[PDB]
């Protein structure tokens, strides 16, 4: 359960935030 | 070792008088034999049930059997190297094996 | 001890002196 | 961060295993016949009330894990196999709580019932084990105030269960005092008194004999009718130098005293040991912290020490210096080695709490706790949160 | 004989039990018989009968 | 390396097959477990006393033998125990990771610094030194089917016929058989002793 | 001493205590009529003998006070001999003065 | 009532004998794969195997 | 062949094997033990029957 519940939120969240954090503006 | 104990009794039980018996009031090896075969049946439920998602996403029975020959060939490839460092097969390796 | 006293058999470990308690005729003695 | 400290800690939430331990403790000074009628009354209950789960019960007497003596007995209860007893009520946790509540009907023994942990080479009882390491520097039996705190004053259980002794209470003994002046003034020498009292009651072992081709022993002791009462101390005779028999009560009396039937030495001081389990519903770490409000009532010199299978809870604990602080420290280096930048390996470890935020939720919803399987589960989800990041940031960094 | 008297009067003697097994049927009293113990003070060694 | 094993499929097959087979012939050989070695190493030493008291064997055979094994490397905690039926236990454990045989011989050559303080009637039985962990594995033995067998002759048959084959098989490091063998018990009558002017000596 | 006396006072009492030995294969024994015994115990193949002889001696010293006092003063010997000799030396230069 | 046992140099023969049939098939397949690592076929290695 | 002229001694001549640490004679060896509790004489009768 600790890996199922850990994986499902690592999937349905990080696909929105990893492209949001590659476009962090400090990488000029 | 429990197999050794049971055959040690099973070679010298006829010398024992017929007005006697032997039982096993407390024992832990059916726990081992069940807790190995249960995780074998979870690896069996994780080898074919991971095949359905690739058959669903690739829609081709000739294009989805490529990783299902690749998954049981790395797995027993682990059974050498954990044998190489003196470690034994148990449920603790096999938990990471079901995870892998 | 005197006649008519009620000495305490079974139940000694669970009971300290000065404790309200209820009584039942004991079955551990021979009589 | 708050929900990380909201979860409790544990170690190996244990299994049914089909086994159950049950020890009895009759009051001190009891014979083995008094213990046997409690052990058999416990045995007959499990074979007709709990026949749905209990397969067979093996009861020994004269020996348990607390100690030895005529006032001690224990039972190995082997249950049915896993498919022959369905339903969660047939678990050992639901058999133990309903047999322990029945064992309060047994008045003449502190009967208990408990399970071993999931590991068997480590520990013989589920739950915490704390030792009263009483370093006051006092004399060896003037330390009875440690026992006075050990009885009930360290048993103020808010959310515990089956908090039990592991030693045993001290019992009456019979000090046999022999004056050597009067005894020697009747001609009988004292070494013969020593040999008589050591052979007649102490069961001397003379030499070896052989039967059926195997070497065995030959012992020597008085008959059972002659060593049952203090008046039976006066039934033995010793021969003096003139050749006649003096009775034993012509030069010897008896007097009752009080002494312990078990003495320890734990890490330099005789400690007393306390076993107990957490109540159904809560974990083991909050029980090990709920005894910490009980240990704050304590006299001078004493202290609490976790040991055995509880040694790892207070020697490992949380490995915050090492586990998930140097594990994901080096992945920043090994991704800087492959991404060739400073900020893009920082970005993919910035998304690391988005995996553990539901890893905590699943164990909070199912009701589990922080143990080593939870820790190795989180150590997978670090890599899971990283592999979703790298698979979609590699194409983001090569296409730019 | 001084050494013999010390070896005979400063001993630790196994004195057994007052209800020790195998007992008779119906025994309800069980205790440990404390016989001779070792001497501790010098005054106990002074009163050793020669 | 890329661009090589893709145009050479048989050479791609053979390495996967031999790395299959080298693991597949390994599962026939290594032992199958359910848990690894999780407990720390620990040895113990026992002796019994015929008809003693608990305070005869507490200050003597425990405390001087206790301190010598403080100084042994790779150690967790030390304990002892002395009982009222005449039995001792001077068990000592270690930290996890040490070899148990050198951990046994370190306590062995450290605890001959207190060896001569022992009486003759229990030096006759000797200090039994084992590597018992804490727990049992299984138990063996039961009553006769047709009765006529007490709880003593079963124990005598167990320790006289099936014990010494059981103590030489593998895995077995300790045994705690509930009972004992026969012994020629002589039961003295005190009334019939002074009828002939005799003593038990 | 006789073969029965040696076998039932020295051999049986020692081999009754030989338990709990690591990698023990089997225990052979023989006792002769001139008052001598051998309890040559063979271990598994692939074991260093230094731990083996001290594991034998730790269980022998458990049994050595059970022996009669006439044989403890002779002195037990525990060796790691293979089976057989390697060399023989020694002879007289024949002058008739020295005997056998 | 009496039993028997094997010892000596003739003990290891009872647990497992001369295992030349147990080998020479493992050693056959491991060279069958090794020359197929050179010849890159199935029939061409098999024909030179015999 | 010469040693059979000696009438009062079963003289037996032999040679050790090639390796020295295995065996002292050529061949096999077998133990015939008892495990019931039977006597020495019945075991010797079984040995002579063998």
């Amino acid at each position: 359960t600790g890996v199922i519940g850990g994986m499902v939120t690592a999937t349905v969240l990080a696909i929105f935030w990893v492209p949001l954090f590659y476009v962090a503006v400090s990488t000029l | 070792t429990a197999k050794a104990i049971r055959q040690t009794i099973a070679n010298l039980e006829p010398f024992m008088p017929q007005g006697m018996k032997v039982v096993y009031p407390y024992d832990t090896t059916p726990v081992v034999s069940a807790s190995i075969h249960e995780v074998v049946k979870t690896l069996g439920e994780a080898i074919l049930l991971v095949f359905l998602v690739m058959y669903l996403f690739l829609q081709n029975f000739r294009a989805t059997l490529i990783p299902t020959i690749a998954v049981p060939v790395v797995l027993l490839g682990t059974f050498g190297v954990l044998a190489a460092f003196g470690f034994s097969i148990n449920t603790l390796t096999m938990f990471g094996m079901v995870l892998a | 001890l005197n006649a008519g006293d009620k000495i305490i058999t079974e139940g000694l470990q669970f009971v300290q002196p000065g404790v309200e308690v209820k009584t039942v005729p004991a079955k551990n003695v021979a009589s | 961060i708050w929900m990380f400290t909201r979860i409790p800690t544990a170690f190996l939430p244990d299994e049914d295993q089909g086994v159950l331990f049950a020890q009895v403790q009759t009051p001190p000074g009891s014979s083995a016949e008094r213990t046997q009628v409690v052990v058999d009354s416990m045995r007959e209950y499990l074979l007709e009330k709990e026949s749905s789960s209990v397969s067979s019960v093996f009861t020994v007497t004269g020996f348990n894990f607390a100690g030895r003596g005529q006032s001690s007995g224990m039972a190995f209860i082997m249950l049915k196999p896993w498919e022959e007893r369905p339903g969660g009520e047939n678990s050992v946790f639901e058999l133990a709580k309903r047999a322990q509540m029945h064992f309060f009907s047994f008045k003449d023994a502190m009967v208990f019932a408990f399970a071993p942990p999931s590991v068997l080479e480590l520990g013989n009882a589920t739950g915490f084990d704390l030792f009263l390491q009483d370093q006051a520097g006092v004399g060896h039996e003037v330390l009875l105030q440690a026992r006075n705190k050990f009885l009930m004053l360290a048993a103020q259980n808010p959310a515990l269960q089956r908090v039990r002794p592991n030693g045993m209470s001290d019992e009456p003994q019979y000090k046999l005092e022999i004056d050597d002046e009067k005894a020697s003034a009747l001609g009988v020498s004292l070494a013969d008194i020593n040999s008589t009292v050591s052979i007649a009651w102490g069961s001397s072992y003379v030499n070896d004999f052989i039967d059926r081709g195997r070497v065995k022993r030959v012992y020597l002791q008085g008959r059972p009718d002659a060593r049952m009462n203090p008046d039976d101390l006066s039934k033995w005779y010793v021969r003096n130098d003139k050749g006649e028999m003096v009775p034993f009560n012509a030069f010897a009396t008896g007097k009752w005293e009080y002494g312990s039937p078990k003495l320890e030495r734990y890490n330099g001081v005789p400690a007393m040991e306390i076993l107990g389990e957490p109540a159904p519903g809560l974990s083991s770490g909050d029980a090990m912290a709920a005894v910490e409000e009980i240990v704050k009532q304590l006299p001078k010199g004493v202290g609490y020490s976790w040991t055995g299978l509880s040694y790892e809870e207070r020697l490992s604990g949380s490995q915050a210096p090492a586990l998930y602080a140097l594990s994901l420290l080096v992945v920043f280096l090994c991704l800087a080695a492959l991404y060739e930048s400073w900020s893009i390996p920082f970005s993919v470890m910035l998304v690391v709490p988005l995996g553990v935020i539901g890893a905590l939720l699943a164990t909070s919803m199912r009701g589990l706790s922080n143990d080593v399987f939870f820790q190795v589960g989180l150590l997978t989800t670090i890599g899971l949160s990283a592999k979703n990041a790298i698979l979609i940031v590699e194409f983001a960094k090569e296409l730019h | 004989d001084v050494s013999s008297a010390i070896q005979a009067q400063n001993v630790q003697i196994s004195s057994g039990q007052l209800g020790g097994l195998p007992a008779v049927k119906g025994q309800q009293l069980n205790a440990t018989i404390i016989g001779k113990t070792r001497l501790q003070t010098a005054e106990q060694f002074e009163n050793i009968l020669l | 390396m890329s661009k090589f094993f893709i145009d050479r499929p048989i050479f791609a097959w053979v390495i996967a097959l031999v790395i299959m087979l080298a693991g597949g012939l390994s599962i026939l050989s290594l032992p199958v477990n359910q848990y690894p070695a999780i407990a720390p190493p620990a040895i113990a030493v026992q002796v019994s006393y015929p008809g003693a008291s608990a305070e005869t064997v507490q200050d003597t055979v425990v405390q001087v033998i206790e301190q010598q094994m403080n100084g042994i490397d790779n150690l967790r905690y030390i304990s002892s125990e002395s009982n009222s039926d005449g039995s001792m236990t001077i068990t000592v454990t270690f930290e996890q990771g040490t070899d148990p045989d050198i951990a046994q011989v370190q306590v062995q050559n450290k605890l001959q610094l207190a060896t001569p303080l022992l009486p003759q009637e229990v030096q006759r039985q000797g200090i039994r030194v084992t590597k018992a962990v804490k727990n049992f594995l299984m138990v063996v033995g039961v009553v006769s089917t047709d009765g006529s067998m007490t709880k003593e002759d079963l124990s005598n048959y167990i320790v006289s016929n099936i014990q010494d084959p059981l103590s030489r098989t593998k895995g077995v490091g300790d045994f705690q058989v509930f009972g004992s063998q026969y012994s020629m018990r002589i039961w003295l009558d005190p009334a019939k002793l002074n009828s002939y002017q005799l003593t038990p000596g």
